């Protein structure tokens, strides 16, 4: 199931929905989590915190089913709103979702 | 600069 991108809420951006599964069985080998490293508590120039992908394992789920790259801002993790949450916040969000066999992350390009 | 492993 590929990912899709629909018009943002401002009509000037594209917000797609990315679904990742921590099955750990990508074509590469086993991986570890889903396929990309994310960061939290990244205070932007707007005045709010968010999440950013530090890196993506070429071949992992996040790459094949997600299709993103380090630098993308994920305003949604596991169907939860991250905007406003700091590094410690995201930590709880993701970690809590790290146990789930499926995840839903959204970004903004 | 990291945060969580995914």
């Amino acid at each position: 199931h590929p990912v899709t991108w629909q018009p943002s809420k401002e009509g000037d951006r594209l917000i797609g929905r990315v679904i990742l599964n921590k099955r750990t069985t990508m074509p590469k080998e086993s991986g570890a989590l889903l396929g990309l490293k994310v960061v939290g508590g990244k205070m932007t120039d707007l005045g709010r915190l968010g999440a950013f992908i530090t890196k993506v394992k070429k071949g992992s789920l996040a790459d094949v089913v997600g299709h993103l790259r380090a630098g993308d801002e994920v305003l949604e993790w596991n169907g939860k709103p991250l905007p406003g949450a700091t590094n410690e916040e995201v930590y709880n969000i993701i970690l809590e979702s790290k146990s789930e066999p499926q995840v839903e992350i959204i970004v903004s390009r | 600069e990291e945060g969580i492993w995914a």
